[PDB]
């Protein structure tokens, strides 16, 4: 991750008015209901049945505010994302064994939450801003891998 | 696999963007070009600074074909067949590029329709997309 | 989608394979599980040791489907639709794993079978067993 | 990259019999024969129409020697890909604009041709070796890009 000084600046501006509450769920969420083969991992959550089964799953909700909270650390730690990551990357690989191809896919899924989220304000280059960090994240997540 | 469902559910989100269609589609094309920049060479006879009238001009287009293929989804082989032509044999676009303009446009219409953007809604555009991508590679499968 | 050249290309090697499509099956899924673990998670209760009696088992049965294929391939999702209720709805295989699995077999069959191995070949097989993919994911779209 | 020393003996054993000749022209020609849109970025080397006309180029031949090199030099560098490929990565993300997942794509193709070279010999063991180090060699092509 290498970002401009006016997208570190974008980036950081639009992160505070993050529902850190709510996105995470949100950004998990439809990652099972986009991605079906996700929801294999989760699969003692409960009801994961329709879109709104999955969505308003309070167990779903609850762990996706610990992944936004990953993504928050990442984000504090721009320069150093893969101390960062290490710990988590371990336990995806060799506890969870989730193909790291999952960690774009949410990464993206991410990036349309913010754009449901915050309308014109979510700009193509706050965006662009946005995907170098997601990728950066994903990249981290599976330096453990190999 | 353009199930009853997601039909409905695609032809409905497309309904709304109804007339907006052109600058959605453009819109969607700039978001490609800023984010995922190796992109931009299979336009180098175009001016693709924001704002761009060609780019505004080629979104018109983008979104006319979507809609077509919507108002053709149990037939899009054959509505899409020169445009698949033209993609796989004349550009030799690589087939990543697609899924790249998915997401834009996918980021594109939550960004302009919240309240449809639901999560059903994402999930059926997504495959929407993914067949539409299907057709226009299908001259390398 | 298989054009003559490639059913005739699959056919023919297919058949050089012939008898020996057990143990092709058997060591793809070994080159897979060594090379990408992350694959070893679907098979609690095998032995997946080197030589194992279990995936020499289930290699013959995946060959088998892929015979089958061969056989049927132009009404493939015919033919293996009781398999892609098995891998997408019941399963829930990741499809990145197809992609992973396609790859390992076509290194054992050009491991084992160098002079049908050829570039049009190699062609006609990737397209193929991108095809017996598209089918085993057709559930998730 | 992290290999153990059996990985990376395995590795280097395996690479001083290959006969650069016969691989390289094989693995950049099946690459421009199986994913077609690749042949866009040769379009100076001539006629790329079919699978005979590619294989047959001399460009393709000489050029796939080339590439073989910079494996090499990887093989050499292997805790230090990153480094050993800056100005490859420079070359391929601005100057010629390809997209990353092409090099994942060529990583494989090469696994198939050393298979197809060298038989038996490419056993299990051996291609999850390659395959950690055709990994590494294309995240390390990819780093400009991020
Ligand atoms: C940016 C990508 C991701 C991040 C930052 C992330 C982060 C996290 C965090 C912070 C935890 C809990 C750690 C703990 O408290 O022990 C965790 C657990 C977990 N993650 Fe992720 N993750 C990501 C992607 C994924 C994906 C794509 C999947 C699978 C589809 C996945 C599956 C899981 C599962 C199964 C658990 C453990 C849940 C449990 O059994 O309690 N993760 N993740
Ligand atoms: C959703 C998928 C896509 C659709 C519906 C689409 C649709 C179209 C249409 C309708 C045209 C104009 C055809 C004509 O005027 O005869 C066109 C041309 C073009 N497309 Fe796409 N396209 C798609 C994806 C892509 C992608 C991903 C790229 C590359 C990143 C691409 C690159 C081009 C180029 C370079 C042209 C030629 C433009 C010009 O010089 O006129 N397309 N496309
Ligand atoms: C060429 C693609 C594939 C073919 C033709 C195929 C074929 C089959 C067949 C014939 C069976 C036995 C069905 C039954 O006996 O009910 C099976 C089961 C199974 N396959 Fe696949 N398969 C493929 C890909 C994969 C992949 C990529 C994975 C995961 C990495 C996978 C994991 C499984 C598992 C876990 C089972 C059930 C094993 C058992 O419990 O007996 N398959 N497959
Ligand atoms: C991931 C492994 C790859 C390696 C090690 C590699 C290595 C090289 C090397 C050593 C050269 C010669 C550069 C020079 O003369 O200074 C080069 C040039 C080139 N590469 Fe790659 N490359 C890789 C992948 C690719 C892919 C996948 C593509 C396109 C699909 C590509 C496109 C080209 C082109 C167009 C040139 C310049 C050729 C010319 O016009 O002379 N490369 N590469």
């Amino acid at each position: 991750v290498h970002l401009t000084p006016e997208e570190k600046s974008a980036v950081t501006a639009l992160w505070g008015k993050v529902n850190v509450d709510e996105v995470g769920g949100e950004a998990l969420g439809r990652l099972l209901v986009v991605y079906p083969w996700t929801q294999r991992f989760f699969e003692s959550f409960g009801d994961l049945s329709t879109p709104d089964a999955v969505m308003g799953n309070p167990k779903v909700k609850a762990h996706g505010k610990k992944v936004l909270g990953a993504f928050s650390d990442g984000l504090a730690h721009l320069d150093n994302l893969k101390g960062t990551f290490a710990t988590l990357s371990e336990l995806h690989c060799d506890k969870l064994h989730v193909d790291p191809e999952n960690f774009r896919l949410l990464g993206n899924v991410l990036v349309c939450v913010l754009a449901h989220h915050f309308g014109k304000e979510f700009t193509p280059p706050v965006q662009a801003a946005y995907q170098k960090v997601v990728a950066g994240v994903a990249n981290a997540l599976a330096h453990k891998y190999h | 696999v353009l199930s009853p469902a997601d039909k409905t559910n695609v032809k409905a989100a497309w309904g709304k963007v109804g007339a907006h269609a052109g600058e959605y589609g453009a819109e969607a094309l700039e978001r490609m070009f800023l984010s995922f920049p190796t992109t931009k060479t299979y336009f180098p006879h175009f001016d693709l600074s924001h704002g761009s009238a060609q780019v505004k001009g080629h979104g018109k287009k983008v979104a006319d074909a979507l809609t077509n293929a919507v108002a053709h989804v149990d037939d899009m082989p054959n509505a899409l067949s020169a445009l698949s032509d033209l993609h796989a044999h004349k550009l030799r676009v690589d087939p990543v590029n697609f899924k790249l303009l998915s997401h834009c446009l996918l980021v594109t219409l939550a960004a302009h329709l919240p309240a449809e953007f639901t999560p059903a809604v994402h999930a059926s555009l997504d495959k929407f997309l993914a067949s539409v991508s299907t057709v226009l590679t299908s001259k390398y499968r």
